[PDB]
């Protein structure tokens, strides 16, 4: 059973992204500068389903590791550089729709395809810097018994930290993005209802659920994805024995569940629809 | 009224000219679509070696 | 005023007399040429907006467009190349030609002037040769008879033949009612069609200037016109949906070329080189290939993302370009 | 063989010119004028300035480019696609043309026509209702009335959302209500939410003519990226 639900989760993940991704090349139609963000986070979801998900999987279900500490190390790496990279798109897309409403005159000149790459790339590297820098570089390690005698044993592969660097990646990977799409978000509701009021001054005898249908949706999933697991990062370092082990990896595997939404949420536009029709079916 | 005369007249010179009947065009413009067949590419889909276009 | 009453019942009496049999009762048992499968070739990119003209050299090799950015590109299919790019005074630009012998190119649009520009003379960069001016109305279509004289077209409900070296009307052409959207010339550009907006097509004369026969079928204003290699007959398009061919000799319809499942307008038509093809293109983002002599599709270019404004076809048949509001060429083979 | 690498010298001047001329295209706005006739536009014209014909005004740094189609001339209008992809309409209308030879039943004919067409099905429309002090002189005095020619007006009474100006008699604010009804009713009608109508009182003393265009047109665009993320 938890095997079949497992195989369930890799294979929807890897068949959303691969679909995004392929529809997003193959026509011209989508091929703009707000799609080159959904395509990095397509990426990093597909990288996330097909590399991390199977292995922690097997790691679970045989209850241990079968590969040396090198391969532990690496996929350590590759899973935080996948979660950062992913969280850290979202807030880039929610900026561009910021300031597509606000300054709707100057948004043309703003962004340009080479300044999407060029944030694309800053992103992938800031990303880059706080995963593999940090872990190959032994600099994360926690100095316990439990720690190193687990470091020591060849069929380990578990999560041991200090303080510092459960707070700093913590902190970098989810707590910064969010004060930024909660302001955005708050704007561009208040526009949308600045909006709503003029027209209905105008016209409206003639004749703002709609924009919580949305932002409720958008905020809601990501909140309730990611929220726990990056409160009980910090819990369970500032106090031990408050947290159990069995508790970190369930909120971990809610948190990954959440690179399976993402296409359903940010590619639901008609345009999206008929390329999807036209490479099925 | 003139422009009444400019009508009239011009109808005249329209109806007074020699016909031929449709079979014959139709014919006509059969044999010309069989004679030239050969030569088009379109048609009749021309040697990779010869296309400039692939 | 009565007599037009009775005289347009002889012509009419005349024309059921001619017809005796259909294009279909003779052409019944030809084998069909079955189904045509085209593959795009080439894309050309660079037009920042919408585009509505085309034009082939004849030489097969190099093309001219116009788009409504205000700018005139010459490209060359072959190697996907841009020889040139000339910028326009005024952006509406609707027509465009390019010279039999290559070395000028016309425009005009919603200026109400057309426009030579000079390309293979002592020009490093194009400039403005002439402008000819004295049409009321906008211009829809422009034809170079020679190196010298051109034909022109206008929403004036008037067609007028210009002598570029002096710059006035040698002939003007009176007849139409609405305006006129498109005119084609024959192989030895001794006559011509236009097709106006009162959903009638006339036959002129240059040398003389004078109309010669009068042709209504069409219930809707004709947008394009095209005529047979052979000089013996044509065929227009209208935004009703429907394609019909005229014969120049029998003064009279022959052929309809309609589905019941299509009700979009038609914004272009073409011939191919043997005439057994008939190429149109619809406002449904794509293209239809007919059968001339039996009214039956057998085929479809598909692959543009907005309305099919322009088709052409080589002077050698080699292959067939369209134009799209989608700001791009493709090429088909 | 150093003919291709000849034309390819070209083609990359080329390409490189039709990069700035990008920048500008986008950074543009291109405006169609349009009116009735004997209606005001050389006048509304001339005070935002302080074949065809184009003229060029810049407001708080942004670009505007307006249109005035005066060369071709007739009751048919088959060059209208041409303005497919234009940022929107200004319309202008006589306001007090409701009695001399009907001209405002033909501007609204007119009106009625240009919004149910098959290609501006996403432009706006800025309507300009000028001519208001002439309207204001032949209704405060008894000479005619509206009822005559607009039987609907006699029992039409104004909202209370009405602000009328300061000293303005409640005839001539319900003469112009009813007006601006008249046009609203017919934009309202066959709205899909895809394109609205600001209706504006205008005169030949005004001044702010050029700020209303500039407002407009930024709430056309939040408006449009609005129903684009679907959020309006
Ligand atoms: N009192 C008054 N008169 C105006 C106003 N606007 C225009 N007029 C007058 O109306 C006359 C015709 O208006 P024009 O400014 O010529 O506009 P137009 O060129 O007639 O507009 P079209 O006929 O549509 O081209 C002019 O002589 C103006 O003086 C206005 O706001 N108030
Ligand atoms: C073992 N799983 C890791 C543990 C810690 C961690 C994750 C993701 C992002 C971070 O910034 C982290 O600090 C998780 O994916």
């Amino acid at each position: 059973g938890m095997g079949i639900v497992m195989s369930l989760i890799v294979l929807a993940i890897v068949f959303g992204n691969v679909l995004v991704i392929t529809a997003i090349a193959k026509f011209e139609r989508l091929q703009t500068v707000t799609n080159y963000f959904i395509t990095s986070l397509a990426c990093a979801d597909l990288v996330m389903g097909l590399a991390v998900v199977p292995f922690g999987a097997a790691h679970i279900l045989t209850k241990t590791w079968t590969f040396g500490n090198f391969w532990c190390e690496f996929w350590t790496s590759i899973d935080v550089l996948c979660v950062t990279a992913s969280i850290e798109t979202l807030c880039v897309i929610a900026v561009d729709r910021y300031f597509a409403i606000t300054s709707p005159f100057k948004y043309q000149s703003l962004l340009t395809k080479n300044k999407a790459r060029v944030i694309i790339l800053m992103v992938w590297i800031v990303s880059g810097l706080t995963s593999f820098l940090p872990i190959q570089m032994h600099w994360y390690r926690a100095t316990h018994q439990e720690a190193i005698n687990c470091y020591a044993e060849e069929t380990c592969c578990d999560f041991f930290t200090n303080q510092a660097y459960a707070i700093a990646s913590s902190i970098v990977s989810f707590y910064v993005p969010l004060v930024i799409m909660v302001f955005v978000y708050s704007r561009v509701f208040q526009e949308a209802k600045r909006q709503l009021q003029k027209i209905d001054k105008s016209e409206g005898r003639f004749h703002e659920h709609k924009a919580l249908k949305t932002l409720g949706i958008i905020m809601g999933t990501f909140t309730l994805c990611w929220l726990p697991f990056f409160i009980v990062n910090i819990v369970h370092v500032i106090q031990d024995n408050l947290i159990r082990k069995e508790v970190y990896i369930l909120l971990n595997w809610i948190g990954y569940v959440n690179s399976g939404f993402n296409p359903l949420i940010y590619c639901r536009s008609p345009d999206f629809r008929i390329a999807f029709q036209e490479l099925l079916c | 009224i003139a422009q009444a005369r400019k009508l009239v007249e011009q109808l005249k010179m329209e109806a007074n000219i020699d016909r031929i009947k449709v079979s014959k065009a139709a014919a006509d413009l059969m044999a010309y679509c069989e004679a030239h067949a050969k030569e088009d590419p379109l048609l009749t889909p021309v040697p990779a070696s010869e296309n400039p276009f692939r | 005023r009565q007599e037009a009453e009775q005289l347009k019942n002889q012509i009419r009496d005349a024309r059921k007399a001619c017809a005796d049999a259909t294009l279909s009762q003779i052409t019944n048992n030809i084998d069909p040429v079955g189904r045509i499968q085209m593959r795009t070739r080439r894309t050309l990119r660079g037009h920042l907006a919408k585009i509505y003209a085309m034009h082939w050299g004849t030489d097969s090799r190099l093309l001219v467009s116009a788009s409504q950015d205000g700018k005139l590109i010459i490209w060359d299919s072959y190697t996907t190349n841009k020889v040139h790019a000339i910028p326009l005074r005024s952006s509406w630009v609707m027509t465009c030609a390019y010279a039999p012998s290559g070395n000028y190119v016309a425009c005009g649009g919603l200026d109400n002037i057309c426009s030579i520009y000079n390309l293979k003379t002592r020009e490093g960069n194009v400039r403005v040769s002439r402008e000819l001016a004295g049409h009321t109305g906008y211009l829809s279509c422009c034809r170079f008879l020679d190196d010298n004289q051109i034909v022109t077209s206008s929403g004036d409900t008037t067609c007028a033949l210009w002598d570029i070296e002096t710059g006035q009307q040698t002939t003007t052409f009176t007849g139409h009612t609405g305006d006129v959207m498109s005119l084609s010339l024959a192989p030895d550009t001794r006559l011509f069609v236009s097709g106006a907006c009162d959903a009638s097509a006339k036959l002129w004369d240059v040398r003389e200037g004078m109309c010669r026969q009068t042709f209504t079928g069409h219930e809707s204003d004709i947008n394009a016109i095209c005529f047979f290699p052979n000089g013996n007959a044509f065929a227009t398009g209208s935004d009703d949906a429907t394609c019909r061919l005229f014969d120049l000799r029998a003064d009279q319809e022959l052929m309809t070329y309609s589905h019941d499942n299509i009700i979009c307008g038609i914004t272009s038509v073409s011939f191919s080189k043997s005439g057994r093809l008939l190429l149109a293109g619809y406002d449904d983002f794509n293209c239809n290939v007919w059968d001339a002599l039996k009214a039956d599709r057998a085929g479809v270019l598909a692959g543009h993302d907005n309305r099919v404004s322009c088709l052409g076809v080589t002077d050698d048949g080699m292959a067939v370009a369209t134009g799209s509001w989608d700001s791009f060429l493709k090429i088909w083979n | 063989r150093n003919e291709e690498k000849a034309q390819r010298e070209a083609n990359k001047k080329i390409e490189k010119q039709l990069q700035k001329d990008k920048q500008v295209y986008r950074a543009t706005h291109r405006l169609l004028l349009l009116g009735a006739g004997e209606s005001g536009k050389s006048t509304i014209v001339k005070q935002m300035r302080i074949g065809i014909f184009e003229t060029k005004f810049q407001v708080d740094k942004v670009n505007f480019h307006m249109f005035d189609v005066g060369g071709q001339r007739d009751e048919r209008r088959k060059w209208i696609q041409c303005f497919n992809d234009v940022t929107a309409i200004i319309f202008v209308v006589a306001s007090s043309s409701y009695n001399m030879v009907n001209r405002l039943q033909e501007a609204l004919n007119l009106f009625k026509s240009i919004w149910n067409n098959r290609w501006l099905r996403t432009i706006s429309v800025i309507l300009f209702l000028n001519k208001q002090d002439l309207l204001a002189e032949k209704v405060l005095a008894g000479k005619s009335k509206i009822e005559d020619y607009f039987p609907e007006f006699a029992r039409y009474t104004t909202p209370e959302d009405a602000t009328p100006e300061p000293g303005e008699d409640p005839r001539v604010t319900r003469a112009k209500y009813f007006i601006r009804d008249e046009f609203l009713r017919i934009s309202t009608a066959s709205g899909d939410g895809r394109h609205y109508c600001y209706p504006h009182f205008t005169c030949a003393v005004d001044t702010e003519n050029i700020r209303r265009v500039f407002n407009d047109c930024r709430d056309i665009i939040q408006r449009m990226h609005l129903r684009q993320y679907e959020l309006l």
